[PDB]
């Protein structure tokens, strides 16, 4: 549903291709690890290991990442925390 | 006068995958029974 990027250090291209995979892998799970695991997948192919996501209504989390390679979003009332470290 | 060359090497890691999930709902659904085990008139003699 509607995508909504409230936090980014990166490239206006990972960006929208962030959302776009999340949206697919929404489309695709219900299951939050599902999606989660989908999204990651596609970004260590695209963009080089390694990535992390964590999907969610209700969480916290202090991460530590990569410059210009974090991005936290929603699709509807689902957050999307993708970033990469390692 | 002696200079030695010598070639180093560390280790290397593994890593694993894994996942995390919350607690998990499943639907249900009820429906009411309506029983009337009830006759018109029986005629007691308590």
């Amino acid at each position: 549903r509607k995508a909504v990027i409230k936090n980014a250090d990166m490239s206006e291209e990972m960006q929208q291709d962030s959302v776009e995979c999340a949206t697919q892998a929404l489309e695709k799970y219900n299951i939050e690890k599902d999606i989660a695991a989908h999204i990651k997948k596609e970004f260590d192919k695209k963009y080089n290991p390694t990535w992390h996501c964590i999907v969610g209504r209700n969480f916290g989390s202090y991460v530590t990442h990569e410059t210009k390679h974090f991005i936290y979003f929603y699709l509807g009332q689902v957050a999307i925390l993708l970033f990469k470290s390692g | 006068i002696r200079w030695e060359t010598k070639s180093c090497q560390t280790a290397s890691i593994a890593t694993a995958s894994a996942s995390a999930q919350a607690r998990n709902h499943v639907d249900a659904q009820v429906q009411t029974e309506a029983p009337v085990p009830v006759s018109v008139q029986p005629p007691s003699q308590y």
